[PDB]
DNA sequence: AGCACAGGGAAATGGTCTGCTTATCGGTAGAGTG
């Protein structure tokens, strides 16, 4: 489960 | 019976410290996005996982019912004779009897199967054994469109052979396990389907 | 006395198999030969083996880079640092950059000396008559390998994005990597069958 | 607990000598067919 | 007086309650008071902005 | 002398189980039992995978570590999947020797 | 480290299981500190319950950094993966 | 003058596997002789 990293995708938090 | 018991209490230890010594060996060994398998230095291990990148939990026992067909009952399966074969139309709600085109496909479908049939007898499974774990229980999804959709034995099919060959053709193309416009990519891709592709050409001769 | 003969004709048949699959050149002839014409055409009156005619060459087939191949089989049954200089001269002599020398016995340390001392001038490679009676590559549990040239070892690396010393390895000693003859950074590409995927491609770098 | 739990501890690490060395040698099609050859 | 016009990096943690269409301003404004994509942390949620 | 159950293709495309008579020894000299006249070169198998990295190579190597997990794994009955055991033996061959499962 | 572009990213299109559990703990997480939620609520209370139908409708935003073993990544919207 | 009690006290002799340290020993190599 940590194989890999998670990131926040702001283009979707501003629609 | 006390023997018994020894050999129990001996071989708790004995394989405690075994299951151990296997867990650290390749405790590093992991599945990379690329398909590969390797380990923590990036050393590859295997360049598919299991030489064909399946998980284990989902695959299932099939078997390859053209290996042990002899010559004669493998052609009376899978040859089809336009020719000199009328039976083909009665089975069809459109007629194809001496058909030129038609025919170069049954041909060109008949050739793969030989030449399947052949990689199967001498390079995979020499010994004659059938019975493999592929992914995907054709058989049964098989069973299962029979029973959903009501087939009746009786009732023509309105399914032409190029609709059978392109359709598999397409299914085939789309069991993406590697990804790349490259040649060696093609050829992984190819090596890691070819036996399910063997068991899907046999399955869904026309 | 038959039985050496028999030996030495196995060893010879083996080594000619062995030239034909690195990529020189050598006639359907040659490889498909007989024990009584390798009697006739190596034993003498008197059926005595004569150890100087059992040496012979070959040239590159499809790589004209490559220069020509030697190989002699060693006259006294335990090769020493005498013959090993003989041998060099002799591959100096005709401009054979490959020589492939196979004694009987053993061979001495000092003299394998002499490999190393030589090595940027010619490649010699050595073979006990043993090694060399049965074909190993012939047998069941050996895979096909198949040398990578250098344009298709930078193709794999590339697309992997491998470095040399992350892919699975050979050793230099291994009985296929000395019977095609592979030196260190030399990929070999191995063919399998799979009882999963049917077919497997498996790389192995000679390190 | 060669078979079992001994014989995965031989090859799990690599023994050079093991306790039972054995060679399965296969004839030739016209010789294995044949009691007397063999 | 010699004034120097560098470029500097930091590494600025936000709440998971920022998380927003504001998240940027109040980046700028955290910087100007004291940009990447956001690093997850993991067992703690907020996001590491460079 | 043993004989061995072996399975064959027929002429017809069948696949037949027949009788073939095979040498199972005690002590193992691989190289010198190949050369001796009259046995299938090709086929001659020991159960030492040191011997068979000497005398056949590392894939060979490989095929006789996978061949006798197997048979110890599935003397009992019992069933592995191939992945499992291919795994093991890729990573004890990965460096072209054996590498043994310990300090 | 490179980024990979969006038209030459090779890893599967889909979501893995384990970036599945991944997302949803990340998500559930986030949301259990007060991050806005991203869809309607029917009343649900348990974070890990909204993240669930937050993914469902995809509408989680977040994405995968999937690194390839040379140090390569390709950045994948859970939007996208399938 | 014999014991508390903290200071000053250590002694009669009663599995296979790897890597180091030693003896062994060819195979040439000097030439020492001829």
């Amino acid at each position: 489960t940590g194989a890999f990293d998670i990131y926040l995708d702001q283009d979707m938090l501003m629609n | 019976g006390r023997e018994g018991l020894i050999d129990t209490a001996v071989k708790t230890a004995e394989t405690g410290y075994i299951q151990r010594r296997l867990v650290k060996a390749m405790e590093d060994v992991m599945v990379r996005y690329d398909g590969t398998v390797r380990n923590a230095m990036g050393d590859i291990i295997q360049f598919a996982y299991g030489e064909d990148g399946l998980d284990a939990t989902l695959v299932e026992y099939q078997v390859f019912d053209s290996l042990r067909l002899s010559t004669k009952q493998f052609e009376k399966k899978y040859r089809i004779d336009l020719m000199e074969d009328r039976s083909l139309s009665l089975y069809m709600e459109n007629s194809i009897e001496n058909d030129s085109s038609v025919q170069d496909l049954l041909d060109e479908e008949y050739t793969q199967l030989v030449a399947d049939r052949e990689l199967l007898c001498k390079f995979i499974f020499p010994k004659g054994d059938a019975r493999w774990p592929l992914p995907v229980n054709v058989q049964r999804i098989i069973q299962n469109a029979l029973q959903i959709f009501h087939l009746e034995a009786k009732k023509p099919t309105d399914l032409l052979p190029s609709d059978i060959i392109n359709g598999l053709n397409e299914l085939i193309a789309k069991l993406t396990i590697f990804r790349g416009s490259d040649r060696i990519t093609r050829d992984v891709q190819n090596n890691a389907t070819l036996l399910f592709q063997i068991l899907l050409r046999s399955k869904f001769a026309v | 006395e038959e039985k050496n003969i028999v030996r030495v004709f196995r060893a010879w048949k083996t080594a000619h198999q062995l030239v034909h699959d690195r990529g020189y050149g050598v006639s359907q002839a040659e490889l498909d030969l007989t024990l009584d014409q390798f009697k006739a055409m190596h034993c003498g009156m008197g059926r005595n083996l004569d150890r100087t005619t059992l040496s012979f060459y070959a040239k590159p087939s499809n790589d004209s880079n490559k220069g020509t191949i030697y190989i002699e089989f060693a006259k006294e049954p335990s090769v020493g640092i005498k013959e090993m200089r003989t041998f060099v001269h002799t591959l100096g002599d005709h401009n054979h950059k490959t020589g492939i020398l196979i004694y009987a016995n053993s061979m001495t340390p000092s003299a394998a000396k002499i490999i190393a001392t030589v090595t940027g001038q010619f490649t010699i490679e050595t073979f006990q008559e043993s090694d060399l009676i049965v074909n190993i590559t012939h047998h069941e549990l050996v895979p096909k390998h198949i040398l990578l040239s250098p344009d298709e070892k930078k193709e794999l690396l590339d697309r992997y994005k491998l470095r040399e010393t992350q892919l699975p390895r050979i050793q230099l000693a291994d009985p296929v990597a000395r019977y095609l003859g592979l030196k260190r950074g030399e990929v070999v590409k191995i063919v399998r069958r799979s009882e999963t995927s049917g077919r497997y491609n498996s790389y192995r770098i000679c390190a | 607990l060669t078979l079992g739990v001994p014989r995965l501890k031989e090859i799990l690490n690599v023994a050079k000598n093991i306790k039972t060395p054995s060679l399965t040698i296969y004839l030739m099609p016209w010789i294995a067919a044949n009691m007397d050859l063999a | 007086m010699p004034f120097f016009l560098k470029e500097l990096s930091l590494t600025i943690s936000l709440h998971p309650s920022y998380f927003g269409p504001r998240m940027q301003d109040y980046l700028k404004a955290k910087l100007l008071a004291d940009i990447d994509k956001g690093r997850v942390v993991p067992g703690q949620g907020f996001a590491e902005f460079e | 002398m043993m004989e061995h159950k072996i399975v064959r293709q027929i002429e017809d495309g069948t696949f037949e189980r027949a009788d073939e008579w095979v040498l199972e020894t005690d002590g193992i000299n691989l190289t010198e039992a190949m050369t001796v006249e009259g046995v299938d070169a090709t086929r001659t198998y020991s159960n030492s995978f040191v011997e068979i990295l000497q005398i056949l190579g590392i894939e060979a190597t490989r095929s006789a570590l996978l061949k006798e997990l197997r048979n110890v794994i599935e003397f009992d009955g019992s069933y592995v999947n191939y992945r499992h055991l291919a795994l093991l033996c890729d990573v004890m061959t990965s460096r072209g020797h054996l590498m043994a499962i310990t300090r | 480290g490179k980024a990979v572009a969006k038209e030459d990213r090779t890893t599967t299109p889909y979501m893995t299981k384990y970036e599945r559990a991944r997302i949803l703990g990340t998500r559930a997480l986030q949301i259990s500190m007060n991050a806005p939620v991203l869809v309607d609520l029917e009343g649900e209370t348990d974070p890990l319950q909204i993240a669930m139908k937050e993914l469902a409708q995809k509408k989680i935003p977040l994405l995968v950094r999937r690194y390839l073993p040379d140090g390569s990544y390709e950045d994948w919207s859970v939007a996208e993966l399938i």
